[PDB]
């Protein structure tokens, strides 16, 4: 409970012995990486490789596991490639840009459902809503299905997590055979009549399995991840009135502050690497087989990177965190999540003029997110 | 007939979660090496002797456990 109310304190505690740290936590055994050097040149090292977050042999899970698989997420070379360049397309500057109407729409759609009422809960009737309609939007999940999704993203995002238990991969992978089932009928449906969504552009190679795994994939980090730098931004700014006022007085300041956002609360706290090989690093020896855990919200507070790091400033600039990722690996959806954060806090700010704050973190270790955020306005 | 004994309970836990009957594990027997446990097998496995004996096992303790008897003898302690 204290490490999720302060988790910085804990990963200042281990960058003092070592930004590389040998150690055990939650029974998982590895390296645990705090500094941002060491960060980035892990990620950027194909000796590091992702891996699939249970046994590769493992059919205890046997459904779940299948899923997680095929994802690009944990696949290597040549798979990697192949699988993220097939996807890439609907996130690409420009096709991003595009998205642009229809979330300044929804994000209007939302907030006037809850003008009147002088109160509302940032996840539940904002945050949460515009992340859903969007991705389902580009997937191309009809909105009648919408609300099943949103069980489905819950429920696998905790299959990866160092907190899951035999309850969690058991429900996860009930929730495996039901979105897989769902999306290959999805596709069935596309193959027959193609639509303007990213099914279809998937069925234009990829087999129907692994175009389903990459739908899940897409939709659960649509979900969980962009809801979570929607909602800690808002805190954030609300925990630092001075720049808020800042930013309410100029809306240009929009980017460079969810940039900052991103490098304090990231969304993200936790990735991984196996190391394929014995590799030499910051004065430590990582043997083949060992695990590497990437703690990115730590990397992010690297003194030696971002002075006074603790420190909340939206003027920072430049802001390279490591929030999304880097190398080949890096966050396919950054433009994206970017965007939906920008216009969503912008709009929130224009329309609630007198927003104030009236909390508790998901039992999450490798995500930042909030249970809920209750505000008043006007 | 009787009440389940420590060790009952263990060798039960193991046999639940490996597959395994609750006969064929034997008390020296290892995790890895014998009874086939792999890197989700061993996590499993604390989590459900944490449990079912309401305990809490620190990771340096349950790196040294690696044979039936060690669970057992650390049971009957703590
Ligand atoms: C709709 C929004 C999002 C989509 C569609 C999306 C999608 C993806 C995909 C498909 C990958 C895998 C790329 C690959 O393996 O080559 C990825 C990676 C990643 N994403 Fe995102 N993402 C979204 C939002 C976010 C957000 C808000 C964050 C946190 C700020 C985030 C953090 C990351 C990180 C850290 C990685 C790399 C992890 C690693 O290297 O192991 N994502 N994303
Ligand atoms: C009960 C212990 C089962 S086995 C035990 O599992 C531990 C936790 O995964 C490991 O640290 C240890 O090396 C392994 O022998």
């Amino acid at each position: 409970s204290e490490f999720l109310k302060n988790p910085y304190s804990f990963y200042d505690t281990l960058r003092a012995v070592h930004p590389i740290y040998k150690g055990s936590f939650l029974k998982y055994p590895g390296w645990y990486v705090t500094g941002y050097e060491e960060t980035a040149a892990i990620l950027k090292d194909a000796r590091f490789k992702v891996r699939t977050p249970l046994p590769e042999s493992s059919t205890k899970y046997q459904d779940l596991s299948h899923v997680q698989n095929q994802m690009m997420l944990f696949q290597n070379q040549p798979d990697h490639r192949r699988l993220r360049t097939l996807a890439s397309g609907a996130f690409t500057p420009r096709t991003t840009e595009s998205y642009q109407p229809y979330i300044i729409e929804t994000v209007h759609h939302l907030l006037d459902q809850v003008q009147g009422k002088k109160k509302m809960e940032v996840i539940s009737d904002f945050a949460f809503p515009l992340a859903s309609f969007v991705i389902a939007n580009i997937i191309g999940v009809p909105e009648e299905d919408r609300e099943q999704l949103k069980e489905w993203a819950a429920s696998l995002i905790q299959t990866i997590d160092f907190t899951r238990s035999r309850k969690a991969l058991t429900e996860g992978n009930i929730m495996a055979v039901q979105a897989m089932a769902y999306f290959k009928e999805l596709i069935q449906k596309r193959k027959r009549h193609p639509q303007q969504d990213m099914i279809s552009m998937l069925l234009k190679k990829l087999t129907e399995e692994e175009a389903a795994s990459t739908c899940i994939l897409l939709a659960i980090a649509g979900h969980e991840t962009t809801v979570n730098l929607i909602s800690n931004s808002v805190l954030c700014l609300l925990q630092h009135p001075e720049q808020l006022l800042k930013l309410r007085e100029n809306p240009d300041l929009i980017g460079t502050a969810v940039e900052e956002c991103l490098r304090y609360e990231s969304p993200t706290q936790m990735t991984a690497r196996v190391a394929s090989e014995d590799i030499d690093i910051c004065g430590v020896t990582i043997r083949q087989g060992e695990q590497v855990y990437l703690l990115l919200g730590a990397a992010n507070r690297d003194p030696s990177i971002f002075t006074n790091p603790d420190v909340f400033d939206i003027t920072r600039s430049p802001n390279p965190h490591l929030s999304f990722g880097h190398g080949h690996h890096v966050c396919l959806g950054s433009s994206l999540a970017r965007l939906e954060a920008q216009i969503a806090i912008n709009t929130l700010l224009q329309r609630m003029p007198s927003l104030n704050l009236a909390w508790r973190y998901r039992p999450l270790f490798g995500f930042r997110a909030l249970e809920e955020l209750p505000v008043t306005f006007e | 007939s009787h009440m389940s004994t420590i060790e009952e309970r263990v060798k039960k836990i193991i046999g639940e979660q490996l597959g395994v009957k609750q006969e064929e594990v034997t008390n020296n027997a290892s995790f890895v090496e014998d009874l086939g446990a792999d890197s989700l097998d061993t996590v499993e496995l604390v989590m459900a002797l944490e449990e079912e004996f309401d305990t809490e096992i620190p990771d340096e303790e349950a790196e040294k456990i690696t044979t039936v008897q060690a669970a057992i003898d650390y049971i009957n302690g703590h």
